[PDB]
């Protein structure tokens, strides 16, 4: 019945004060050398998976060379959560980061 | 659980902070080898300015802002120079307690900031002293402990790993690893 | 025959030092001249002409400085209090009970000499608005805030405690933690839940600023 | 290990060129050992033509 939606209006509104905005968030601009082993891992793992590749793969069979290579050109569609430590996150996308 | 934080803190796992920076000033160990070594850096400018690339990343980070509050307070602590550590006025706190090492430009420690000074005003040597700041002081934000990182366990290992080297005896005070269990 | 009241003065006029360093450390209003005050003087001040310490006149009022008010806006007025009795029994707290609650003194020092009755112990919260804050003085004889380990503690006001917080997403609990009963806590006089500011030099980075609660 | 969110990580995080440097000083710990010390000093000596 409605108890459900008591339940949801109250897990998304507490969601929302956790999501500090675009203009709002002071983290380093920078890919900090364990999101980029982990986009690289999860992307890979996801074109093992019959995803669609974004980038001209040239004769690579290797899934983890094809996403080191959508990486370089900024066309992996990911999106970093960064949680700060009371829960509150920031979400950086892929292409806004530094990578090293 | 001790980690670093996005907010460069050093919590532990519940959250329960321990530090507030790194060391001092988020440095990692393995990136601070040659960041003193002013003479190398100068000699192979051209070859660390590409490394270091500040052309496609300055619109990414505040370049004007720590600068002006850094020479507030390395001015400010040059008058203070000989007044004990109780009378030291604490009206500016250090710029790297104010600013975000990783995002604005020239939030320094200040240890690193006279020994950047003293290598710029001791040495006169087509390389300004402008853009040896810039650069050492690029390489000072690209050598920072990342976020996450495991450093409750790498204390804990660079601990008592030598200390499978501290074994022996005497070649008074209480030696070696007995002291260390104390 | 006076190496003992030549030498009881030395550990009065060192101890008298230190709480007009404590004083003016907690922010109230200090001159230089009072606290750099040479042993020459503090004897034609303070001592008899039979060259013992008395300690009637050493008692004094403390008030906050005008930047102080700013700062903490509740800060009454302070009053240092020494006693002449070696073992401080149950009716002289009562003396400086009721001429803290008479009076309207905020806080009150009580420098003691050898001790307080347990007895006379239970009059320390018996007035709930105001403090009393007991000191052995042999225990005042350094002042331990000039020694080269212990760095500069500032306490925060809460302008400035709620920014603290604020920036890193903290619980009050979730800080580093200083006792009630640090001797750096028991000077600067700190309450629970009171912040206080250490800037401390590092080997790697020179100084360097953290946070520790009073809880 | 056996999925690509383990091989990304023992070649980026975990692989031996990252390793170079140790976390107690700064030191580097690879280097050559033992007789390619002793060869350096005979190849890069000014008799090797």
């Amino acid at each position: 019945p409605e108890d459900f939606q008591q339940h949801e209006q109250i897990r998304r509104k507490t969601l929302k004060e956790k999501a500090i905005p675009k203009d709002q968030r002071a983290t380093t601009p920078y890919m900090t050398k364990y999101e980029r082993a982990r986009i690289l891992g999860t992307r890979a793992l996801q074109i093992s998976m019959n995803a669609p590749v974004f980038v001209d793969l040239e004769g690579e069979t290797d899934p983890l060379r094809i996403a080191m290579k959508e990486l370089a050109e900024k066309k992996i569609p990911l999106v970093i959560r960064r949680y700060l430590p009371d829960g509150s996150f920031e979400d950086w996308s892929v292409e806004e980061l530094i990578v090293d | 659980g001790v980690h670093v934080s996005y907010d460069n803190s050093i919590r532990d796992a519940d959250g329960t902070l321990v530090q507030f920076m790194y060391g001092g000033d988020a440095i990692d160990i393995t990136k601070e080898s040659h960041m003193t070594q002013f003479e190398f850096c100068l000699d192979n400018y051209y070859a660390l300015l590409k490394k270091y690339n500040p052309s496609a990343l300055i619109e990414h980070l505040d370049v004007e802002s720590a600068l002006k509050y850094s020479k507030k307070t390395l001015k400010y602590r040059k008058k203070h120079s000989k007044e004990p550590h109780y009378k030291q006025s604490v009206k500016y706190d250090p710029v790297l307690a104010k600013y975000n090492p990783a995002k604005y430009l020239g939030s320094v420690s200040e240890n690193f900031q006279d020994k950047l000074e003293s290598f710029l005003d001791k040495n006169s040597k087509g390389v300004n002293e402008k853009k040896f700041r810039a650069l050492m002081q690029l390489k000072y934000m690209r050598s920072l402990i990342n976020p996450g990182e495991a450093v409750g366990i790498i204390a804990s290992q660079s601990v008592g790993e030598p200390s499978t080297q501290m074994t022996l005896n005497t070649f008074n005070v209480t030696l070696g690893i007995p002291r260390l269990r104390e | 025959m006076d190496q003992e009241n030549e030498r009881n003065i030395s550990r009065l006029w060192r101890a008298f030092r230190t709480v007009k360093e404590m004083v003016k450390d907690r922010g109230y209003f200090i001159t230089q001249e009072e606290v750099e005050l040479p042993l020459e003087d503090f004897k034609a001040k303070y001592c008899d002409s039979m060259g013992r310490p008395q300690r009637k006149m050493m008692s004094f009022q403390a008030n906050p400085t005008e930047e102080s008010i700013s700062k903490f806006p509740d800060m009454g007025s302070l009053w240092v209090e020494f006693c002449d009795e070696p073992s401080v029994g149950v009716k002289t707290m009562k003396t400086f009970v009721i001429h803290i609650q008479e009076k309207n003194f905020q806080t009150g020092i009580f420098v003691y000499q050898n001790n307080i009755t347990p007895s006379a112990m239970k009059l320390v919260p018996s007035i709930p608005p105001a403090t009393i804050e007991t000191f052995n003085e042999a225990a005042l004889v350094v002042n331990i805030t000039h020694h080269e380990l212990v760095p500069k503690h500032i306490r925060l006001s809460s302008d400035e405690k709620r920014e603290l917080l604020k920036r890193y997403r903290l619980k009050e609990s979730q800080l580093p933690r200083i006792q009630r009963a640090d001797p750096v806590a028991l000077y600067l006089g700190l309450k629970r839940g009171e912040v206080v500011k250490i800037i401390r030099k590092s080997e790697t980075s020179g100084r360097y600023a953290s946070y520790r609660i009073c809880m | 290990p056996q999925n690509e969110n383990a091989r990304a990580e023992a070649l980026n995080l975990a692989n031996t060129d990252s390793q170079y440097l140790t976390p107690t000083s700064g030191s580097p710990v690879r280097g050559l050992i033992q007789d390619h010390i002793s060869a350096g000093v005979w190849l890069t000596s000014k008799d090797s033509f």
